[PDB]
This record gives structure tokens, C-alpha cells and sequence, in this order.
């Protein structure tokens, strides 16, 4: 594989480029937060008398 | 539709870009992919003309149909150029002259491919009865596109190759190597 | 079911055009076999992805056929005109032939899936429409390559008749032998047509840019919409 791409330098470039634009496009649509969900989920029951 | 409903352009542009990159990988060249990609309008013109003359619309069935045509028009053009390049590198033959040999060592397979597909989408275009609206729609786009894509490319793909090869140099070949 | 009917008719019509060019019955039976193996596999993939049998997935099946047929023919034809230009029996003729095209096969399919894969990523309510069409075609194209590496070589190795002698034969059938002979110098009347449009280049380029402007012109003129109304055999009348 290294020998393969030593002979085919632009093929190696397009793999790198395709990976890179996939990544660029990913950034445009990725959510942003301080944290992911890390708190355990809670449910509250409220009643009144 | 206030919910951002127009993404086709950028998606077609991304798709166009990845096609060029993939083609670059295939031929190990940055320039040669252009000779394959110039075939794209040759198929689009047919779809527009067909949809126009049958009063169809640019809708879902128009967009999926044209990618189909572009896919197969690409595939035709690719195996022309595939031959032309391999006749220049393996056989070592000159530019114009390896184009010719390349050109239709593949006509017969290209006319097989295309005409068999064209007569294959024909049940869609001549479809009457339930759902024929969608069948008629998706059918005339592909058919018109493929008909023009192949009759036109078979004269323009030979041109695309040679024009690109000259603008993007290598001033110590053309004419007759061996090795 | 009506789309199922045109899918079947499409196959039969592809078979008929297979047979018109490739005159040999066993040579056209090979691509003919490939088509339903790939398409049925594709349904099995749709299942794996939780998709449904619908108008777009069904249309994908029909539109995939051109792509599939090409993989099968490229193998058959390469094998044919390996035998038809040396003299190997079908078993070693296909081995040599597969040896030099299998890279191309895999390669070209990846290039071609790239014209569909990005559109697997539309967003919102319009999105599932093109996703299901795109995954169908790409699923099909993948299985097509799979079948071209597995079944098709096997069938060429066992269903094709040997040839030898620099052969493509003009004289031993009636109608079909004629067809070949026309196409022959039709091929040359075509070749120098190109040779004459190679010493050209100048304004054959200009014509292309006219097609392009004519293309962008025809484009914007065309109205746009989402999905067409269909006659569903029923309707409603409101009274207020
Ligand atoms: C070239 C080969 C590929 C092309 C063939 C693809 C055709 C696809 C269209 C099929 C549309 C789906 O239609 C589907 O048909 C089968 C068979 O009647 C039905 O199946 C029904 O009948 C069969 C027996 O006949 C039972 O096994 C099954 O329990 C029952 O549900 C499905 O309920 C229906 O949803
Ligand atoms: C790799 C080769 C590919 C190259 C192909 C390049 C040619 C371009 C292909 C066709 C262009 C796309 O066509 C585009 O479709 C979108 C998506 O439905 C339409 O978008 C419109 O469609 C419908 C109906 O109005 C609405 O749901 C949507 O909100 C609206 O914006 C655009 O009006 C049209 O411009």
C-alpha cells in the first residue's frame, strides 16, 4: 500500500482531500455544546393537597 | 418551506467535486478528469429539452432521472478515455491516433449499453394506468437525456480528450513511442 | 405493481438488445442473469437499512439496470474478444480477462457512486425521498461489482463457447450477419467522421459552449415543483 501510493501521488491526495471535505461539511452541521449529555435523567412527580 | 428548502445546488456542486477527485484517482491526473466531466451538459440538455417539450417540471423525478443519465453518460465517456490513455501508455501510440483506436474499439459496446437502457426505460415513457404520472415523468427525462448524452458525446468525447491533453502540456511526446 | 411490470419489461427489452449485438445466446444470458441477482440482493439491502418498497426504491431498481448491465458486458465482451483475438478456451480466457479489468470494475463503480452518495444526505422532509433512491442505486452498483467478481467470471468460464482465430464472423446467419456487415463500415464512416472533427477543434468547441448556454437557458425557464399529482382513482368534493 505504501509502495502503491508512492507511485500514485495524486490518488493519495484525493483520499486525503475527500476525507477533508467530508470533515469540512461535517463541521457545518455539527451541534455545539459545553458537554454532551452527561447528567443522569430525572423524572419528577408533583402533587398538591 | 421556510424551513430552508433549497439544497440541490450545493449538493450537486459537492457531487461534481467528488466526481472530479475520484476521476483524478482513476487516471492519476488532475487534468484528464475534465475530458470526462465535460460530457455532463451533453446529457443535461437532453433532459431539459425532453421535459420542456412534454411540459414536465423540474421536480423530484426530474432530478433523480438526470443523475442516472449523468452516471451512465460518465461511464460511457470514461471507457473511451480509458482506452485512449492506455493506448498511449501501454502501446505508446500517439495522441490523435490512439484516440481513434480507442474511440470505437468501444462504439459497439457503448451503443449496446445506451440503446438497451433507452429501450428499457421505454415502458416508463409509454406507461398509461395507475401511477403513470410518475412513470411518464421519470421516464422522459432519462430517455431524452440519454439519447442526447450518447449521440453527442460520441463526437465530443473524442474532442474533449485531445483538447485537454494539449492545454495541459508534456512537450516531448506525441508521435509514436514504443516501450 | 405497475412499476414491477415495467421493471420486468425493462429486463426483457434489455435481453433483446443484448441478443441483437451479442448474437450468442449464452453470452447474453450472462448479463441477463446478473440483473436479477443484483436487484434481488438490493431488496435484501433495503431490508437491512429499514427502507420500504416504494415509488423511489422501485424506480431505483429500474434505473440501476443500465449500470448493472455494463459490469456484466465488460466482463463477457473482454472475455469474448480475448478468445476472438488469440485462442484460449473460455476458462483461461476469462482468468486473463478478469485479471486486467477487476481493478477498473471496482474503481469505476466508486467514481460512479460518487454521483449518488452525496445526495444520500438531503435534509428535512424532502430528504428521505432522494436518500432512498440514492441508497438503492449505490446498493445496486455495489452488488453489481460483487456479482461481477464472483458469478460473472464463473459463468464466462463455464457457459461461453471457445473461438480462436481472429474472429467476429460475417457469413453463416441470415439477418444478423447483415447487421454486422453494416455496422462494420458504419464504424469507419464513423471513424473518419471523428478524424475530420479532430483536424477541426476550433469551432466544434464553440458549438459546445452554445449547448452549455442553451442548457442554462432551458434550465431557468423550466418551472419547479416537488411531486406530481397522480390520478388515484378517487377524490373529494367539499360543500360549504
Ligand atoms: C428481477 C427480480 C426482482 C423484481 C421482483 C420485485 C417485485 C417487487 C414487488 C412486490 C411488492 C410487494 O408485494 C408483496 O407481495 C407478496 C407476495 O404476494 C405479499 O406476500 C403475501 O403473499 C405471500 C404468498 O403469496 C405470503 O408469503 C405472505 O405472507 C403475504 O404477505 C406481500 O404482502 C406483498 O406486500
Ligand atoms: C455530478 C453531476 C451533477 C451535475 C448536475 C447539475 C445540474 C443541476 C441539477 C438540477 C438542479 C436542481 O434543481 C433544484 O431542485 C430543488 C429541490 O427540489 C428545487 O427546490 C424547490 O423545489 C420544491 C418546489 O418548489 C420545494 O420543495 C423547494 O423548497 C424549492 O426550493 C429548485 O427549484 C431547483 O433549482
Amino acid at each position: 500500500m505504501p509502495n502503491f501510493f508512492i507511485d500514485r501521488p495524486i490518488f493519495a491526495w484525493v483520499i486525503a482531500i475527500i476525507i477533508m471535505l467530508a470533515g469540512g461539511l461535517a463541521i457545518l452541521k455539527l451541534p455545539v455544546a459545553q458537554y454532551p449529555t452527561i447528567a443522569p435523567p430525572a423524572v419528577t412527580i408533583s402533587a398538591s393537597y | 418551506e421556510r424551513l430552508s428548502g433549497n439544497q440541490a445546488p450545493s449538493l450537486y456542486a459537492i457531487s461534481l467535486i467528488v466526481v472530479f477527485l475520484c476521476l483524478a484517482a482513476l487516471y492519476e491526473s488532475w487534468s484528464i478528469p475534465f475530458s470526462v466531466m465535460l460530457v455532463v451538459p451533453l446529457g443535461v440538455i437532453g433532459a431539459l429539452l425532453a421535459a420542456t417539450f412534454r411540459g414536465l417540471t423540474n421536480d423530484v423525478y426530474f432530478q433523480v432521472g438526470l443523475l442516472t443519465t449523468i452516471g451512465l453518460s460518465a461511464k460511457n465517456a470514461i471507457l473511451i478515455v480509458e482506452f485512449a490513455k492506455d493506448l498511449m501508455d501501454k502501446e505508446g501510440k500517439g495522441l490523435i491516433e490512439a484516440t481513434l483506436d480507442a474511440v470505437r474499439m468501444a462504439l459497439r459496446p457503448i451503443l449496446m449499453t445506451s440503446l438497451a437502457f433507452i429501450l428499457g426505460v421505454m415502458p416508463l415513457v409509454i406507461s398509461t394506468g395507475a401511477g403513470s404520472g410518475a412513470q411518464n415523468a421519470v421516464g422522459t427525462g432519462v430517455m431524452g437525456g440519454m439519447v442526447t448524452a450518447t449521440v453527442l458525446a460520441i463526437f465530443f468525447v473524442p474532442v474533449f480528450f485531445v483538447v485537454v491533453r494539449r492545454r495541459f502540456s508534456r512537450k516531448n511526446e506525441d508521435i509514436e513511442h514504443s516501450h | 405493481h405497475e412499476v414491477v411490470k415495467t421493471l420486468v419489461e425493462a429486463i426483457i427489452l434489455v435481453f433483446l438488445v443484448m441478443y441483437l449485438f451479442l448474437q450468442n445466446f449464452r453470452a447474453t444470458l450472462i448479463p441477463t442473469i446478473a440483473v436479477p441477482v443484483v436487484l434481488l440482493g438490493t431488496f435484501a439491502v433495503l431490508a437491512a437499512f429499514g427502507f420500504s418498497i416504494n415509488t423511489l426504491t422501485m424506480f431505483g431498481m429500474v434505473l440501476a439496470i443500465g449500470l448493472l448491465v455494463d459490469d456484466a458486458i465488460v466482463v463477457v465482451e473482454n472475455v469474448e474478444r480475448v478468445m476472438a483475438e488469440e485462442g484460449l478456451p473460455p476458462k483461461e480466457a476469462t482468468r486473463k480477462s478478469m485479471g486486467q479489468i477487476q481493478g477498473a470494475l471496482v474503481g469505476i463503480a466508486m467514481v460512479l457512486s460518487a454521483v449518488f452518495v452525496p445526495m444520500a444526505f438531503f435534509g428535512g422532509s424532502t430528504g428521505a425521498i432522494y436518500r432512498q433512491f440514492s441508497i438503492t442505486i449505490v446498493s445496486a452498483m455495489a452488488l453489481s461489482v460483487l456479482v461481477a467478481l464472483i458469478l460473472t467470471p464463473a459463468l464466462c468460464a463455464t457457459m461461453l463457447k471457445p473461438i480462436a482465430k481472429g474472429d467476429h464472423g460475417e457469413g453463416k446467419k441470415g439477418f444478423f450477419g447483415w447487421f454486422n456487415r453494416m455496422f462494420e463500415k458504419s464504424t469507419h464512416h464513423y471513424t473518419d467522421s471523428v478524424g475530420g472533427i479532430l483536424r477541426s477543434t476550433g469551432r466544434y468547441l464553440v458549438l459546445y459552449l452554445i449547448i452549455v448556454v442553451g442548457m442554462a437557458y432551458l434550465f431557468v425557464r423550466l418551472p419547479s415543483s416537488f411531486l406530481p399529482d397522480e390520478d388515484q382513482g378517487v377524490f373529494m368534493t367539499m360543500v360549504q
